[PDB]
């Protein structure tokens, strides 16, 4: 039995504010207990107001970010418009079905902005199940970003507290902490933090440095 | 290529099968052949081409063919038409009892084959097949059964009918002799003896001339038999004693 | 997952929890179990999510051409099949689909239950998911053809309730549709938190 | 005699010119854009009062979003419906959004040329389609009407007419179109237009008429609504 | 992945 | 009509298919090849149709293998798709057999191929000619020439085009069996020049390419200064 | 088996045992394990006898149809690439260890080991076969450069028969041929022929 | 799990089949009807894998309905039982094998009345009287026991509710409602449903 | 390849300023067998480019064979455009993750190496199609023994110098030989830089062994 | 006559009736202009209004970031070609991650193109294209033809009456090398009014333009986008 | 099987 997948690491996150979005990933790549390189980002650009993160197995993230680009194209000169990002979450839902029978191993995560300039993200199973969220961790540390999110995102369980827009800034400090938090427990998540923030103005690019054991 | 094509599935601009129509004519030239259908069974009997003096009689006949258990055909046209056609039509007749487990009723055996007729003419750019058949037999739907069919791929149910040479003419002595009802095997024998002696106007008509096949029920099971010579001119001598009687 | 629908006096009554997992993790809390093939048909899902996703929305993508072909609505029972013919030749490849077909139609009030197996049966009730059998004690007991349409309403969230409790698998928030003549309605979203304020 | 796929001297190829001709044969219909919607009409062309006038359909509805007149062989006409049909529903349940008009009339044109015989599978088109079409409807780019003919072109218009009186028509359209023209005006010119170059007096039971507006669905009118239309013609 |  | 399909002979044993083919060869203008003591050396008299066209535009001088020329004459698209076929019969002849296509098994593989389009109504022959050049330590300079019947022969000297005959004639003054590739280049120049109706046609650009001894056995692009002084060489001698 | 083959200067040495089994039952005690593909060049077999066999009579149609289209003798770096191409492709359906070797004018004498899985590699001599784990060593301490024809077939009988002696699944005679310019010269080692070295007796 | 039951008399056959449609621990339907009819006096009694019962069913249905289209009269039920064994037969070793096992009920004008016995190997046998299912492992001894040719349809419907009460006392399943019909002369009747 | 057969260990690449070098061992292992012992896992692709491989030693030549015509392919269109080492890298990638897709892998796994337009190239295919980039790279064993040693150096001084790395390589290629079971101390090192791509060897390292007397 | 019908049959003088017959489909569409500069391959072209309330015809076609292409003859033939450019530039970046160079993207349509010339009962492709790119060799302007032949340019004109914009093209070609973007869109405009009956003028109505370059992907310009180019023709 |  030659296995045809094998888990590379990464974790991603995106979180919806009411003019932007946020796609934040780490930078390391594994491979058993080795690390293959501390400089290679799940993030990818696909249009001017949408970003996708990619995690797990690495062969497929390749082959399937590559798919994608070619499809934006073809939409585009089918269509004469770029693609929306809830379009683009719509096809792929369909391209991750078309091999529900030997998946892509990848966990995907789509943040932009929708029509009306507001944030959207998207998150995804291997085989094309999705739905719109406020916020979403994947990958790797997803079980140990999401709690803290639900919390202080989401005010869950709280008492007495105003439930107040996300500001970009709180969203920043967030987004930070919760990889931080993530790389002293899980092994495969550390080296560096990207962030891609999406807005009006367009995509910008953060990083952070983050525990290298 | 294009320029080669006869174009054999088209229609004319009168809304003719020219293909069908030459094929119609090449039968009108084959050997007569009829069919009378009766109350206790059904024959055919058919001119024989196969008459030179030096020929070797090998099969039991010449234009006859058993079909299945219930069933026989003759045919007029090309021969080697007809042989592709009655090889079909024993292989539609087996499938169906492979399936069913009972024997083909024979107006679905005719109907199969006549759809593969049919398509000659409608695609693929091939020749239509050059046959015109009668079928008879006996099935527990509607008994005793004749039918007529022909390279355009039509069909019709008969209680006497004829095709080839001199058609025309059989099927008006058929017309006035024949009795709706009435008719039984040694009756309708003495029949087609009469049509064939007239419609073989040229000359004498003689047993090594025809072939005779009876169709008939014997005990809940179907009997098939082409008529022996010894039989075939006692019916001759028996028309020929009855057109003595004609005037007084 | 926990699913029920139940036809009645007044149309036919579908609701569903909100809980989604990967193993024993809760992956969301506000997943659309009810999926709208057209206004006056719903759809149920329980078991795979891309499968149920994906095929039910196909269906939608079908009974649509369908209309435009034939110049009228798609019988429940005509749906229920599309789906079910679909479905049939994956057998055994391991979708895992368990859904129920809501309608009105010229029949009237309208139900089946279709799944990967390959079944497709008609009935008054059912409930479907891994919270079935919770969501069936409760529904069995309170259910009447003769319910008056808040009783019914009630019922079908209590029952989704009562399964979210027992049911580590189902969760998150009770939503509640209603099939009438002219077409479905989205009748209710209730927090499975808030809920059980109320029932005690 | 010579093949399908044969070009002229002019550089044509003849089937296509052919099935060009073909679509004067067929009813005058009539397609008009404005900023409030698209109208599409057609004479109907009864030939017998025996016949039922209903079951003449020569505007359909593609999607809910638009509409599609057509002229010329009218049996050819199915499979290039049933192809946008199709089209915008898989468009949907990949995209989850309404395909453009001009997408949708784009990918029907597609077919156009695919006929030949012995490039393709044991028996594809023989002939190109001897049919035109009037795509109208609303997507994101506002209100929309497109023209394709059997060569495969097609082409936004203001307004058009096709079939047998097309010139005419289309005469008739220059004048009477402007830009910031009103919908309920386009219909009454459109009608006003098919009354002079139909055989027959105009009625509501031998014309149809549909329309797409930014608000509401395709919509076929009514025997009632074409006779409220009808009076002030 | 996720079940329903 | 009996010229209309390649499946059909005249009643003179003719395939007149074929022989119209070969007329869209000898209407083109002409292309020479020369094998001499060390490597062959292709020279075409290309024809400038509009001053628009940028200077290599249309060469009628490919590279189908490392080591093989093809100099063509004809319709232009014919003689590309076969240089494609060419460039894959000594591409797959390298996979199966793992080293590099003897000229003369090229020549004979692209000209059945040539071969099987004289047979059939379904298709019609290639309309045009063209030769193969190469050198090699072991196998020496060769020089072959494929005509649209698929007919392939090996050359000291070859002409094909509309001045064939007058290349023929001026070719067979020279000694090339003692002569160098450096040498040579200048006298296919000249050769180039004489046949030009400089008259019927006006302008025109000579492209000239060579594989020998000098380029290691690698079919190349003569190099530009060494083609000007051939041109000058050509010009002046023509006087 | 055990299989082997030496290059000499105009020439190559090949060898092999005679032994075919199936489990532990010998099928063939006088099997001929060195096949001619051309007129001069051999291949030395290891692995299945039918996978080997069908191999070899398949290069030898590929490369006597390529020898009359060209009119040339063929290169033995061409038989054995067709070997390679086989052995390659087919190499999950295939238990198959060549060596081909042979002369030709262009590259001389040639020896190509073709092992299981459808590498090609060049070399001064190679051996094959199971046998051939018990003459590494030896063939690696008295292999010289620059040796005779002679002293490549005295080389080759030597180690084979010290595979033989060892490995179970080799046996019977010693084959040998020697190809050069001038032809093929085949010849049988048996019973005392067979290079004999002392059981080491306390 | 599924019960089927046949019972032919001299002039007709009565046929009985349970209600349930049941997965993993509940029933989910107690209406269900397993019997489907071919043609006018033939009836096509379908148990099995999910799927593959209703899909071979309505297959055959559909087939021989077609039969009376084309030819203006019905397949006779010994026709009809060979035509879907050819089928089931065929398919067997193909790559869509259908998990069925079937009773074919009917009468014909001329042979009278007929019950035909099927399982999913396509083995097909004529019988007084049979069953499928676990439940006919209590039931089909107590037909071998009262069964005599000549039983009336009055007893031959006494005879079917001395199984199903047996079913009622002693299989592990709830099985409590059952479908009725009989053939004759006079085409398919649905008598009342058997019930606890 | 389901099963592989003759074997190669170790490749390890590394960036300096103005070029890239790789190093590979030249043995075919067949099991633990050192069976050929005088091969190159080594391929110059162009001239900017160049390929070392680990694994299925005829998959590797296969490999060669196919991309060596994609070169000579492109060569003789003579239009100024050649496959630049990233490109080359994609196309790896891509034939390794379809091969694999199919359930029939090419069983290596790879460092390109390559400089073309000022920038030095280091690129990782593994045989399912994992792919990137990175100023160092180590395959099989080299994996746990030579990048920690690249890397500590890397990070103390990203940009080295020419005659650094081929230092650094060589250590790397000692320790290896002294702790992986199938390396072998014969090795060809291969250097990218704007004059193309140098292949040289057989290279051998000195060897210490005074530890053997440090036992009592 | 008997040899124009079919494109297997050669003719007596060695020609292909179909292939010119197909060429005249080119010929009749309207004028499109391609130039070049050392930066930049501009093409401008006229698009044909069927009615006085008809768009007019998109005669301009992205094909990728650094190709687009210009059309002349049958638009079903132009979309078939377009497409198969499109697809052939997305597997070269697939593949290698790079785009396809515009020499062998034209070689690739030559050869698919000839094919159908060469097989009985298939027909030309009955449209030319003007090709303007960017790659490592710097802008390109090629030309493709019906009888699968192609040409790299200078400039180009084909469609009615471009024989005078080839005339203004080779009257002016020695300036385009240094010319500036507008300046060389300027000249493109102008070789482009020469085809124009001496009534007519360019408007806004009637004039797409495509420009790709070293800094500017392929981006095409229509209705009032080209209103800046069209000033100053000055 | 058969071996070498
Ligand atoms: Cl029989
Ligand atoms: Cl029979
Ligand atoms: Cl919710
Ligand atoms: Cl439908
Ligand atoms: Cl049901
Ligand atoms: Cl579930
Ligand atoms: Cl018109
Ligand atoms: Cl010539
Ligand atoms: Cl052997
Ligand atoms: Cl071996
Ligand atoms: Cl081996
Ligand atoms: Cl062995
Ligand atoms: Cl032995
Ligand atoms: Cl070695
Ligand atoms: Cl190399
Ligand atoms: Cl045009
Ligand atoms: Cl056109
Ligand atoms: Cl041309
Ligand atoms: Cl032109
Ligand atoms: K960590
Ligand atoms: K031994
Ligand atoms: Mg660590
Ligand atoms: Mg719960
Ligand atoms: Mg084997
Ligand atoms: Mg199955």
């Amino acid at each position: 039995r030659f296995s045809p997948y094998v888990f590379n690491g990464g974790t991603i996150l995106a979180i919806a504010g009411e003019d932007f979005a946020i796609v934040a990933s780490d930078t390391r790549l594994s491979e058993g207990f080795s690390i293959h390189t501390r400089d290679s980002p799940k993030c990818y650009k696909l249009t001017d107001k949408t970003v996708i993160g990619c995690s797990g197995f690495h062969g497929d993230c390749l082959t399937l970010t590559k798919i994608i680009e070619a499809r934006l194209k073809m939409y585009k000169h089918s269509n004469n418009k770029a693609m929306t990002t809830g379009a683009i979450a719509a096809m792929l839902s369909t391209i991750l079905y078309s091999r529900r029978f030997f998946p892509y191993y990848v966990y995907n995560i789509i943040g932009g902005l929708d029509e009306e300039g507001k944030g959207a993200v998207y998150s995804f199973d291997p085989v094309g199940s999705y739905q719109r969220d406020s916020f979403k961790a994947g990958g790797s540390a997803s079980a140990m970003l999401q709690p803290l999110l639900d919390n202080q995102v989401g005010f869950k369980n709280m008492q007495n507290v105003e439930h107040v827009p996300l500001s970009l800034d709180r969203a920043m400090r967030l987004v930070k902490d919760v990889f931080i938090s993530a790389a002293e427990r899980d092994v495969y998540t550390g080296d560096a933090l990207r962030i891609c923030i999406v807005t009006k103005e367009g995509i910008r690019e953060e990083t952070v440095s983050l525990r290298k054991d | 290529s294009r320029r080669y094509d006869s174009r054999t599935t088209i229609f004319s601009p009168e809304g003719r099968l020219y293909q069908v129509e030459y094929a119609m004519e090449a039968i009108g030239h084959a050997g007569t052949c009829l069919g009378i259908l009766a109350n206790d069974g059904v024959l055919l009997a058919a001119e024989r081409r196969n008459i030179h003096k030096l020929l070797d009689e090998v099969f039991f006949s010449e234009k006859i063919y058993k079909l299945n258990e219930d069933m026989a055909c003759s045919v007029a046209g090309i021969t080697s038409d007809a042989n592709v056609l009655t090889n079909e039509l024993r292989l539609i007749a087996q499938r169906y009892l492979l399936q069913y487990q009972e024997p083909i009723p024979c107006e679905q055996l005719v109907t199969a084959l006549c759809d593969i007729k049919q398509a000659y003419t409608q695609f693929g750019g091939k020749r239509p097949f050059g046959v015109s058949l009668l079928y008879i037999g006996w099935d527990k739907h509607y008994g005793f059964q004749l039918y007529q069919s022909d390279p355009s791929g039509n069909y019709g149910g008969w209680k006497a009918t004829c095709i080839g040479n001199n058609s025309a003419a059989a099927v008006s002595m058929l017309k006035q002799d024949y009795k709706e009802g009435e008719m039984t095997l040694k009756s309708a024998l003495a029949l087609a003896i009469k049509v064939l002696n007239k419609t073989m106007d040229v000359s004498k008509l003689s047993a090594e001339k025809v072939e005779i096949a009876t169709l008939t029920r014997e005990n809940g099971k179907t009997v098939i038999r082409v008529l022996k010579q010894k039989e075939v001119e006692q019916l001759i001598k028996k028309h020929e004693e009855e057109e003595a009687k004609a005037e007084r | 997952t926990t699913t029920l629908a139940f036809k009645f006096r007044h149309g036919v009554i579908v609701a569903a929890d909100s809980r989604a997992t990967a193993g024993a993790y809760i992956a969301s809390q506000t997943v659309k179990k009810v999926i709208e093939i057209n206004p006056y048909l719903l759809g149920t899902m329980a078991g795979g999510a891309a499968d149920c996703s994906f095929w039910e929305r196909l269906l939608a993508r079908q009974c649509r051409i369908y209309e435009l072909r034939n110049k009228e609505r798609i019988s429940v029972a005509a749906a229920s099949k599309l789906l079910a013919n679909m479905v049939y030749q994956y057998k055994g490849m391991g979708l895992s689909m368990g859904t129920m077909i809501c309608g009105w139609d010229k029949r009237g009030p309208g139900l089946y239950y279709v799944d990967s197996e390959g079944n497709r049966i008609s009935g008054a009730t059912f409930s479907v998911g891994s919270g079935s059998v919770y969501a069936y004690g409760v529904m069995d007991r309170g259910y009447s053809y003769d319910l008056e349409v808040e009783q019914a309403y009630d019922l079908a969230r209590r029952a989704i309730y009562q399964a979210t409790y027992r049911d580590a698998y189902s969760g998150g928030a009770v939503n509640l549709y209603h099939v009438r003549e002219d077409g479905w309605i989205r009748v209710s979203s209730d927090n499975v938190a808030d809920l059980h304020e109320k029932y005690s | 005699d010579r093949g399908v796929n044969t070009f002229s001297p002019e550089g044509r190829l003849f089937q296509v010119e052919y099935a060009i001709e073909a679509i004067k044969l067929g009813s005058t219909a009539i397609g008009i854009q404005t900023s409030e919607g698209v109208c599409l009409a057609v004479e109907k062309r009864i030939t017998s009062p025996l016949m039922e006038p209903s079951s003449i359909e020569k505007i359909v509805e593609i999607d809910a979003h638009i509409g599609c007149a057509m002229s010329g062989l009218i049996a050819d006409a199915k499979t290039l419906i049933d192809k946008a049909r199709v089209e915008t529903q898989n468009h949907w349940f990949t995209y989850n959004e309404t395909m453009t008009v001009e997408s949708v009339t784009q990918a029907v044109s597609n077919l156009a040329l695919q006929f030949g015989e012995e490039d393709a599978d044991p028996g594809a088109m023989s002939r190109p389609f001897g049919v035109a079409l009037l795509f109208g409807g609303v997507d994101e780019k506002g209100p929309q009407l497109f023209h394709m003919d059997p060569s495969g072109t097609f082409v936004q218009c203001d307004a058009r007419a096709i079939g047998s009186a097309s010139e005419g028509a289309q005469s008739s359209l220059q004048e009477v179109y402007h830009k910031s023209m009103t919908l309920k005006e386009a219909i009454k010119s459109s009608l006003i237009i098919l009354k002079q170059v139909m055989e027959e007096k105009l009625n509501a039971t031998n014309i149809e008429l549909a329309t797409v507006q930014p608000g509401q669905n395709f919509h076929m009118f009514t025997k009632e609504e074409l006779e409220e239309v009808i009076k002030d013609i | 992945i996720i079940t329903x | 009509g009996y010229d209309l399909s390649a499946s059909t002979f005249s009643p003179d044993g003719r395939v007149f298919q074929v022989e119209y083919a070969m007329k869209a060869v000898e209407n083109s203008s002409t292309a020479i090849g020369i094998r001499c003591k060390d490597g062959v050396v292709f020279g075409v008299e290309k024809l400038v149709l509009s001053k628009l066209y940028e200077e290599g535009s249309n060469k009628r001088l490919f590279n189908v293998d490392r080591h093989v020329g093809m100099a063509v004459a004809g319709l232009l698209a014919d003689a590309r798709s076969l240089a494609d076929i060419a460039r894959e019969e000594a591409s797959n002849f390298r996979s199966n057999f793992g080293y590099n296509i003897p000229l003369k098994h090229l020549a004979d593989r692209v000209a059945m191929y040539v071969h099987a389009y004289t047979l059939y109504s379904a298709v019609r022959p290639f309309g045009c000619s063209f030769m193969l050049g190469s050198y090699s330590v072991n196998d020496g300079a060769q020089l072959y020439m494929i005509d649209p019947s698929g007919v392939s022969y090996g050359y000291w000297g070859c002409a094909i085009g509309k001045a064939r005959q007058a290349a023929k004639t001026e070719i067979e003054k020279l000694q090339m069996k003692e002569m160098t590739c450096r040498d040579i280049v200048k006298e296919v120049a000249k050769i180039i020049y004489i046949v030009h109706d400089e008259v019927k046609d006006k302008a025109f650009e000579l492209e000239l390419s060579w594989v020998g001894e000098l380029t290691n056995g690698r079919h190349e692009i003569v190099p530009k200064d060494i083609r000007e002084e051939a041109e000058k060489y050509a010009k002046e001698s023509l006087k | 088996t055990t299989i082997m083959a030496v290059q000499f200067d105009g020439g190559v040495v090949l060898g092999a045992d005679s032994r075919t089994t199936t489990g532990s039952y010998i099928a063939n005690r006088v099997t001929d394990k060195l096949t001619p593909i051309h007129d001069r060049i051999f291949c030395c077999r290891s692995g299945s006898a039918a996978d080997t066999q069908a191999v070899a009579d398949a290069v030898t149609y590929q490369l006597g149809f390529h020898s009359i289209e060209l009119n040339e003798p063929p290169l033995v770096h061409t038989a054995a690439s067709l070997f390679k191409e086989m052995c390659y492709r087919y190499r999950e359906d295939l238990m198959a260890g060549i060596i081909i070797a042979g002369w030709d004018p262009q590259e001389g004498g040639q020896v190509y080991s073709v092992p299981m899985g459808g590498m090609m590699v060049r070399q001064s001599f190679a051996i094959g076969g199971s046998g051939s784990s018990y003459i590494y060593g030896y063939v690696d301490a008295t292999y010289r450069e620059g040796m005779t024809k002679e002293e490549c077939l005295q080389f080759t009988a030597n180690a084979l028969a010290l595979a033989m002696e060892r490995d179970g699944s080799s046996g019977g005679v010693i084959r040998l041929a020697a190809i050069a310019e001038s032809g093929v010269e085949r010849q049988v080692l048996l019973g005392d022929q067979i290079p004999k070295f002392a059981v080491a007796t306390l | 799990m599924e019960y089927l039951i046949g019972i032919q008399g001299p002039d007709y056959v009565l046929v009985a089949s349970d209600r349930v449609a049941a997965s993993n621990i509940v029933q989910m339907k107690d209406d269900h009807d397993k019997m489907f009819k071919m043609s006018e006096k033939i009836l096509l009694l379908c148990v099995g894998e999910a799927g593959d019962t209703v899909q071979f069913a309505e297959y055959i249905q559909k087939n021989v309905q077609l039969y009376k289209m084309r030819n203006g009269y019905e397949l006779s039920p010994t026709a009809a039982a060979n035509f879907t064994r050819r089928n089931l037969a065929d398919c067997l070793r193909s790559r869509t094998p259908y998990h069925v096992n079937l009773l074919l009920a009917g009468y014909d004008e001329h042979e009278g009345p007929a019950l035909y016995y099927m399982d999913y190997l396509a083995a097909l046998a004529k019988a007084p009287f049979a069953a499928h299912g676990y439940g006919a492992f209590l039931t089909l001894s107590i037909l071998d026991r009262y069964y005599t040719p000549t039983i009336s349809r009055e007893r031959a419907v006494e005879l079917l509710r001395k199984c199903l009460e047996e079913l009622q006392k002693r299989f592990i399943l709830n099985l409590p409602t059952f479908s009725v019909r009989i053939i004759d002369k006079n085409g398919i009747h649905d008598l009342d449903n058997i019930s606890f | 390849t389901q099963n592989p057969m003759v074997t190669g260990t170790s490749v390890l690449g590394v960036k300096f300023e103005g070029g890239v070098v790789i190093a590979a061992d030249m043995l075919g292992s067949y099991g633990s067998l050192a069976r050929f012992r005088n091969i190159s896992r080594i391929m110059r692709v162009n001239n900017s480019t160049m390929l070392g491989a680990s694994g299925d030693y005829a998959d590797f030549q296969y490999l060669k064979q196919v991309l060596g015509q994609m070169v000579i392919d492109e060569e003789l269109l003579g239009d100024g455009h050649s496959y630049s080492p990233r490109a080359i890298h994609s196309w790896l990638t891509r034939a390794m993750y379809s091969r694999r897709s199919k359930m029939n892998p090419l069983w290596n796994t790879m460092v390109i190496g390559g400089y073309a337009d000022g920038e030095s190239f280091l690129g990782y295919v593994d045989m399912l199609g994992v792919a990137y980039e990175a100023p160092s790279l180590a395959t099989g064993y080299g994996a746990y023994l030579a990048q920690p040693l690249l890397r500590e150096v890397l990070e103390k001084q990203p940009v080295l110098s020419q005659t650094e790395a081929r230092d650094l390589v060589e250590r790397c290629m000692r320790v290896l030989y002294y702790r992986d079971a199938r390396s072998y101390n014969r090795f060809q090192i291969a250097t990218v830089t704007e004059k193309g791509v140098e292949i040289e060897g057989p290279l051998s390292t000195e060897t210490n062994w005074d530890i053997a007397h440090m036992i009592s | 006559n008997q040899y124009d019908n079919d494109v297997t049959v050669w003719s007596p003088q060695g020609r292909i009736h179909q292939i010119e017959y197909a060429m005249e489909a080119v010929k009749q569409g309207s004028a499109t202009v391609g130039l070049k500069s050392k930066t930049h391959a501009v093409l401008v072209a006229l698009k044909r209004a069927q009615s006085e309330l008809a768009a007019h015809q998109k005669k301009i076609l992205h094909v990728d970031n650094h190709i687009g292409i210009s059309i002349a003859g049958l638009t079903a033939d132009a979309r078939l070609l377009c497409n198969f450019m499109r697809q052939e530039c997305l597997d070269s970046r697939f593949v290698f991650d790079r785009p396809l160079p515009v020499s062998r993207l034209v070689s690739l349509i030559g050869s698919k193109t000839q094919i159908p010339t060469q097989r009985y009962g298939r027909r030309p492709y009955g449209v030319g294209l003007l090709i303007a790119g960017y790659d490592d060799m710097g802008p390109h302007i090629f030309q493709t033809c019906p009888s699968a032949n192609y040409f790299d340019c200078r400039a180009m004109s084909i469609g009615a009456r471009s024989q005078s914009a080839r005339t203004y093209l080779e009257r002016h070609m020695s300036e385009f090398m240094e010319c500036n973007l507008n300046e060389l869109v300027k000249h493109g405009l102008r070789a482009l009014r020469e085809t124009l009956p001496a009534e007519q003028d360019l408007t806004t109505k009637n004039v797409s333009i495509g420009i790709v370059g070293k800094d500017l992907e392929f981006t095409i310009y229509d209705d009032d986008d080209v209103s800046p180019f069209l000033e100053g023709l000055e």
